[PDB]
RNA sequence: AAACCAUAGUUAUGACGAUUGCUCUUUCCUGGAUCGAGUAACCCAAUGGAGCUUACUAUUCUUGGUCCAUGGAUU
RNA sequence: AGUCUCCCACCAAUUCGUAUGCGGAAAACGUAAUGAGAUUUAAAAAUAAAUCAACUCAUUAAGGAGGAUGCC
């Protein structure tokens, strides 16, 4: 597939509204985003770890993609899912990832402090690990402690949004990017896209060049986001529709029906699938055996 | 893996450039005469951004973050003008272009700064340096009777720069 | 055993709306203050050098040839500059469309391809 | 554990010292800190043993071991303490103390079967006889029950429990030898062991293995002169003459085996030899294991005239390599009385450079036991040092030669040789003589070394010979004798033990051969060449992945003009083939029988009463291809096509008998060194240089330089035919002494008594560069 | 061995003498690059292939090196050597370089229009080529140009002298050297050095990475001041054998 | 005052060119000639050796087997 | 590559004097035959748990002589 893990929902925090031209931008990038190639894409939120969430369990996420992008869906056939990132400073705060882990699809923490680090890396659920590339990395990156996370069910995240919008962040970004292919050992990656607008937007021979000149070479910058952030999907579904991966709620055969694939036909507000009984007992055992289909 | 590294050995050339000097032919009066010290309004500050400038002009960003990772002067005299600075091994050649095409460092003008040797290990260019201290020294003691070059520019400091600020390990 | 001098682009966009996109760019004059923009903000002067010949320009489809040597330039620096108020207030910006080494691909109903075909070989001279 | 001591001590020094870390020959590892674990089957044993509970009464059949072994198990699990059996299990909780004390020790084995007859315990508390066999084979010396059972194929040395610990071990006639130590010691070994004027240590080799045989004649009369015929034929006419028989100097060569009794005889080389005389009518012969036995038996054919002594297992023998060797020895030797072959011995370990000594050197004395001394101790040697090179002379002429055959007696007979041990001391009652001596009567002394006693201790024979052709000193003593000595002879700060390999390497540099692996001629040599390495090396190459591999038959660019019989690679890919150089270079003759001028391949004559007809070159390729695989890898067949070059004059030679492999084609042996880049591996091969192109290649030879003033490598290597192999080389590695690479082979004969010129191409197998080389010869 | 072989000689034409400042900024540069490791150093010298050519066999060459620098050719080892850079512009205008052969050791061409770049391939006997760096190469030039000289004995020259002096100089230089190297597929490039000055001279272990950061493999930067620069004196110097 | 000693020896193992193998494959006549792509992953010495325990080769370098596993043809 | 074992001084006997299915100087070492078990167990988590394979455990001194089962 195509797939871009990160386009940022725009609002602060929990505080203010969200305007409608904001809105109306997030329509015309997704479109783009579209037209240049991409099938299913993400949608980030950033909130940081040291405020409260709302006790009202129903209220969790405003992205609301069901009844916000309908008609989106409708034309383009596009598929949308929801991400959350949480600002991890200092543990022993409180706010577990108990609920918050519940009405998301996708849960990611950025750490930016060494016990951050430390608490991100061997003790969490979380399924994306992020920093800010914006800025100066808080450590020095092990090359024992990141490596030995990839084994668990965690991956990194490049976002090269930062590499278009000003002029002292791009030798930081690419100081950085330099540090955490050399200490990742370049295994686990994906790579998201940062836009705030159109104009920012590339497509997959676009976003190879950039990375390519970093060290990374080409066939994996393909793998990057192909069937990694698909993993990344998978493991971001497999959380609510299943115990421990071992039952899903999903449905039968047929190309595109599966956990991830299909988003329209699962009822996520009472989690069951109410399908036609068209298959019995009374029936052939193989495949041409029985020719009704 | 563990990350590489090279060192560069960089010195600099006073050379007198001025009209009715007719000065004499020797080896030994050349590199008497070119090897004058720093008159000390350099630093180790000046270099370092001289370097900066002259990296960001002659390339890009992209040119400029590549080195700038990792770029730290560790070790200068003014005595005699050698210092050696210290840059990843895959990003070399461009401090090395920074090097040649930046001349006036900061105010002193008419200069050379001049790339001597590169290494990877650090014990190493300590011995290069030793070596070529000891050779200038024999090549200003044999011309003549060695006093003759008594002005000591440089004599009395080849010793004395034994292992004063050579400490990093 | 082989060598490769060129490489072939297809690279067209402008700024993603419609109603300033009437303001048609001018044939070549403003693709090529743009590349030029875009090399010198990416790379400092040693990023003049990379030498570019125009094929057979249109409204907005430009096709460009360059040194094998480059394609690592040139490339690096299209993809990551985004101008301002330069020709028209609206920032433009470039998206590859095709890339290829034997131009020999991707041309719609065309003559100009007649030419760079045959009279302009190798021809052992 | 106040600080002023401290400084107290260190106000023996300076103020502030600065002490190195260890050379790194001198370091270990920690181990575990837990006590040891036993293994589970003695611990079961031992268990269920305690658990248990307790027609001439004997009744013990079979049932003597059980007992006898029990007993072991009950004092093993009562004593030890990583025997962590249980709770239960105690030395009073279960009866141990009534149990075979009382119970089986002196009721059950004493009470059945009678203490068996030759009561005769020994004159030692140590076990310590002699092994030898008059006129028959002798076995394994008898020891410890339990690491006797492991010597039932392959034999042990006296030091083999020492070098276990420190050596990589093989297995091969009948012994378990050493190979090579467990560091790496290319550098080493060539500064310390070799030719260099750089040692400051020397190398101590354990060369028990090589056996020895006392042949003497028994007509009574000292005049013998019917074992000077049998040495004379065991060998080529060497052995016995006036200097190695009156002068008795050490004899190197090559021992043949003659087999005349009934008409038509003949002989074939076997391979190197020790012969020693003494008194016209004793001799004694050093023999590399494997030609240890097919030599014994032929003297077997006339033990009714002579008699044989296989002390394999009775005499043991040390090599001595280096500058400071004879220095470290006398270090750790004294002597009884006074004998003037200590005085000689005493100056002549002043010398360093023992290239200056003449032919004959030999000492031989009679030491006390070398665990007196307690530690290696100089000779006192700095006083005197103006020796010249006259007082060298009269060591030609003062030879004592009745004091070194009387004690040289004392080891050709075993009764001698016996009484040597009369009274062997332990190691706690030479401690008690020594703690003996902090109450003595000078009191003015504090003397280490234990006095000696007039009668009531043994004295050691000990001989010294040296080796002129291998350079080094041999050292022969009695065999239980060696392991005291070795002990003493391995704290010296600056010496160090070689195995194997490094014996080598050693007589690589010194441009000599090597029996195992580097003689071609005899019926071992080619065993070891064809069918001992190429086993090994087939195994690992067939074995890994097609395409990792180096491939041997696809190879371009060999040969100036390509024949296609083989696609790429002449001959075995796996060792110097010499079957094929005898049947190329016999057939290549054969092409020139009347038509001078050669012919390659003729384009399709034909295919093929048989018919093999001899009209091109392919076909004697194909002839060669046919042999093999077809002819000996489905059925047997010996045959000797590499003689020695002979003094007599037999070059030349011519459809009746005209076959490619029935007379053999005489070689030499040469040394070729490089004059360019190059680096010969084993089983490379050696080709004459064309008549064309031979400018060239003395062109470069005298160097052609670039413009530059460097020298010039990167031109057109021009290349020969395939008929124009002539040699093959055996061992070539990097030449330390003269710092290019430099290669030892053996070329056919005919090929360089035609050269115009003294050059040769060398290329290795697998590869299609020619490297320019010149040879030289090596007398042997 | 290092060898620079384009030192320039201070005069215009065949009118005016030398003057002593000239030759004074001439000794100390050469003592300069000297020091800087190079020992092998040739002097060069323009014309324009138009201009009346003194009709006697001597003072056609005022370079005089036997008498000037004789005191620079021992007390320091370094040899030197002469050349001449042909300015070529018409495909006319005679004085055919049969003459002044025996005068040099290194004859140069440096062509400015496309005729005179095609008659320089063409047929003349030079044994170097060259171009001015500088600002505004006839631009689109073609391996059908190149390939047959550098078949042939002959060799492009680089110079990089021009890129110290001024940016402007510098984007052109950066520009044309690109265009040279990728045209001749990296065969027969040789490096010069411009130094008008004690002070426009450089080392040599970064120059290398300076042509190498541009085009030329680094197998080829290595043999530019080397065997290249070291066969070419050798068939000028070989060429005295006119007499 | 040392004992300092390695055919990698101290956290060095670099920057590139020219041929031949191997795997796949476009057209053909350990078979031969052509058209075009790959030569990876896991990883790196620090006094040495003998063992064991772990990590890897997803039409993304390669080689060999077994299956009272599944689908088809034999019969 | 490692949170792991053994060796790198000697012992005629307060030092593993230990003939123990076979190899080994030794090893948290290798391998052969017969046979049996898995929180209901000698034991693992609340390797296996249809068959074969895998995990773990129990028993088995070498040489030589005598008689017989099977085939020449």
């Amino acid at each position: 597939m195509l797939v871009d893990l990160n386009v940022p929902w725009p609002q602060n925090s929990y505080a203010d509204k969200v305007t409608s031209q904001a809105v109306n931008n997030l329509i015309k990038t997704l479109s783009t985003l579209h037209m240049l190639g991409y099938t299913h894409i993400a949608i980030n939120f950033t909130v940081n770890h040291s405020e409260k969430f709302p006790n009202d369990v129903k209220l969790l996420n405003p992205i609301d993609i069901k009844r916000r992008f309908g008609e989106l869906m409708d034309r383009t056939g596009l598929k949308l899912y929801s991400r959350i990132t949480l600002i991890i400073d200092d543990p022993s705060k409180g706010q577990s990832l108990s609920k918050i882990s519940q009405a998301f699809d996708i849960v990611a923490a950025l750490p930016i402090s060494e016990k951050g680090l430390t608490l991100s890396t061997t003790n969490l659920d979380i399924d994306l690990l992020t920093f800010q590339y914006g800025s100066r990395l808080p450590t020095f990156l092990k090359h024992k402690s990141i490596c030995s996370c990839v084994n668990r069910g965690v991956k990194l995240e490049i976002v090269y949004g930062y590499a278009l919008r000003d002029v002292q962040a791009r030798r930081q970004f690419v100081s950085n990017v330099r540090s955490v292919i050399r200490s990742s050992r370049s295994r686990g990656i994906v790579i998201g896209s940062g836009a705030m607008s159109p104009l920012e937007c590339r497509n997959i021979l676009g976003v190879t060049s950039l990375i390519k000149n970093l060290g990374l070479p080409s066939d994996r910058c393909s793998k990057a986001m192909g069937d990694l952030a698909s993993l990344v999907l998978l493991n971001g579904r497999l959380r609510n529709k299943s115990h421990k991966q071992t039952i899903v709620t999903g449905g039968g055969s047929g190309n595109g029906d599966d956990v991830v694939n299909d988003v329209q036909g699962i009822d996520d507000v009472q989690t069951i699938k109410v399908v036609k009984r068209s298959m019995d007992a009374e029936q052939l055992g193989h495949a041409s055996k029985r020719h009704k289909p | 893996v563990r990350l590489k590294s090279r060192y560069i050995l960089f010195e600099i050339i006073f050379p007198p450039t001025d009209t009715n000097v007719e000065e004499s032919v020797s080896k030994a009066d050349i590199l008497l005469s070119h090897h004058r010290a720093s008159p000390a309004d350099v630093s180790i500050k000046s270099i370092l951004q001289e370097i900066r400038r002259s990296l960001s002009l002659n390339l890009g960003d992209y040119g400029s973050a590549k080195c700038n990772s990792l770029l730290q002067l560790k070790y200068f005299s003014n005595k005699t003008s050698t210092g050696i600075i210290r840059c990843h091994r895959e990003d070399c050649d461009l401090v090395i272009m920074a090097l040649m095409l930046m001349s006036k460092i900061g105010d002193v003008d008419g200069l050379i700064v001049n790339p001597v040797k590169v290494s990877g290990t650090i014990k190493k260019i300590e011995q290069f340096a030793m070596r070529r201290n000891s050779k200038i020294l024999n090549i200003i003691k044999c011309s003549q009777s060695s006093h003759l070059s008594d002005n000591d520019f440089i004599i009395n400091d080849f010793k004395k720069i034994g292992r004063e600020n050579e400490n990093e390990n | 055993k082989t060598f490769r001098e060129w490489q072939y682009f297809k690279l067209s966009i402008t700024s993603f709306d419609q109603d300033v996109d009437d303001a048609h760019a001018i044939d070549q004059m403003t693709w090529r203050q743009w590349l030029n923009n875009a090399l010198k903000r990416s790379y400092g002067i040693f990023g003049e050098g990379v030498e570019y010949s125009f094929l057979h320009v249109d409204d907005k489809l430009a096709y460009i040839r360059v040194n094998h040597a480059d394609k690592d330039t040139f490339s690096s620096s299209i993809s990551t500059y985004i101008s301002t108020d330069e020709l028209v207030g609206s920032p433009l910006t470039v998206s590859i469309l095709q890339e290829s080494s034997s131009l020999r691909l991707l041309e719609v109903t065309d003559d100009d391809r007649l030419w760079l075909k045959k009279v302009m070989e190798e021809e052992e001279q | 554990k106040q600080l002023q001591l401290a400084m107290h001590n260190s106000k023996a020094a300076s103020s502030t010292r600065i002490f190195q870390a260890l050379p790194r020959k001198l370091r270990r590892r920690t181990a575990s800190h837990n006590v040891r674990r036993i293994p589970k089957r003695m611990r079961n044993r031992a268990l269920r043993e305690m658990r248990k509970s307790d027609k001439a009464h004997g009744l013990n059949a079979k049932q003597l071991y059980k007992a006898r072994m029990s007993i072991k198990l009950l004092r093993l699990a009562s004593k030890s303490t990583s025997m962590k059996l249980s709770m239960p299990p105690e030395v009073t909780s279960s009866n141990c103390h009534v149990r075979q004390k009382i119970k089986t020790l002196k009721r059950m084995i004493k009470e059945s079967s009678t203490a068996n007859p030759n009561i005769k315990l020994l004159n030692n508390r140590m076990g310590s006889y002699d092994c030898t066999g008059v006129n028959e084979l002798a076995p394994i010396p008898k020891g410890r029950v339990k690491y006797t059972k492991r010597q039932k194929h392959f034999a042990w040395l006296p030091t083999h429990i020492w070098n276990a610990k420190r050596s990589h071990m093989m297995k091969r006639w009948g012994y378990q030898m050493v190979w090579a130590p467990t560091q790496k010691c290319f550098k080493l070994t060539h500064r310390l062991g070799g030719d260099t004027c750089s040692s400051d240590g020397a190398l101590c080799m354990d060369s028990s293995y090589i056996g020895t045989i006392i042949v003497k004649d028994k007509s009574n009369d000292s005049e013998g002169d019917f074992l000077k015929s049998i040495i004379g034929k065991l060998t080529a006419e060497r052995a016995n003459l006036r200097k190695y028989r009156e002068g008795q100097v050490l004899f190197q060569g090559l021992i043949y085996s003659f087999n005349e009794e009934n008409g038509e005889d003949s002989t074939k080389p076997l391979g190197p030899c020790d012969v020693f005389w003494v008194q016209k009518d004793t001799a004694i012969i050093r023999l590399h294991p494997s030609i240890y036995t097919q030599v014994f038996n032929i003297l077997l054919q006339h033990k009714e005239k002579l008699t044989v002594q296989d002390c394999r297992y009775s005499l043991a023998s040390v090599t001595l390599k280096g500058a400071k060797a004879l220095e470290s020895l006398a270090s750790c030797l004294r002597s009884t009385e006074y004998s003037k072959s200590f005085e000689q011995f005493k100056m002549v370990s002043m010398i360093t450079d023992h290239n200056a000594l003449p032919q004959r050197c030999t000492f031989a004395f009679e030491a006390i036991d070398p665990r007196h001394l307690a530690a290696p101790k100089k000779l006192n040697d700095s006083q005197r040092k103006t020796v010249n090179s006259d007082d060298i002379l009269s060591l030609h002429e003062n030879y004592p030669q009745d004091e070194i055959n009387a004690v040289f007696n004392e080891l050709c007979d075993p009764e001698s040789r016996t009484q040597s041990y009369n009274n062997q001391n332990t190691l706690k009652e030479i401690s008690a003589r020594r703690y003996k001596l902090l109450t003595a009567t000078p009191n003015s002394i504090n003397k280490t070394t234990v006095p000696f006693k007039e009668s009531d201790d043994p004295s050691i024979p000990l001989v010294i010979i040296r080796r002129l052709k291998t350079r080094d000193w041999i050292v022969v003593l009695p065999w239980f004798w060696l392991l005291p000595l070795w002990h003493l002879l391995n704290r010296i700060p600056r010496m160090y033990h070689i195995g194997l390999r490094q014996f080598q390497q050693i007589q690589y540099e010194n441009k000599q051969l090597y029996f195992p692996d580097d003689y071609p001629f005899t019926q071992l040599g080619y065993i070891e060449n064809s069918f001992y390495k190429k086993e090994a090396s087939k195994t690992k190459w067939d074995r890994k992945p097609m395409g990792k591999r180096i491939n041997f038959e696809k190879i371009k660019d060999i040969h100036n003009t390509k024949l296609p019989a083989y696609s790429g690679e002449i001959g075995d890919f796996f060792s110097s083939d010499w079957r094929f150089l005898q049947i190329l270079r016999n057939g290549i003759d054969y092409l020139q029988r009347n038509d001078k001028t050669l012919e390659l391949m003729d384009s399709k004559k034909t295919g093929q009463q048989g018919v093999r007809d001899i009209n091109c070159v392919n076909d004697v390729l194909e002839f060669c291809k046919d042999y093999e695989a077809k002819t000996k890898a489905m059925s047997l067949s010996i045959e000797e096509n590499i003689p020695v070059a002979l003094c007599k004059n037999r070059k030349c030679q011519f459809s009746s008998s005209f076959s490619l492999t029935f007379f053999p084609r005489c070689i030499i042996a040469v040394s070729c060194t490089l004059l360019e880049r190059g680096h010969p591996k084993d089983n490379a091969r050696i080709y004459q240089v064309p008549e064309k192109d031979l400018e060239h290649w003395l062109q470069l030879a005298k160097g052609v330089y670039r413009p530059n003033g460097r020298k010039d490598h990167d031109l057109k290597i021009p290349l020969p035919e395939v008929h124009d192999l002539i040699g093959f080389i055996t061992s070539g590695t990097y030449h330390l002494n003269c710092g290019n690479g430099m290669g030892i082979g053996f070329i056919d004969h005919h090929a360089a008594i035609r050269q115009p010129t003294r050059y040769v191409l060398i290329r290795n197998v697998g590869t299609n560069t020619y490297r320019l080389g010149e040879w030289s010869k090596i007398s042997v």
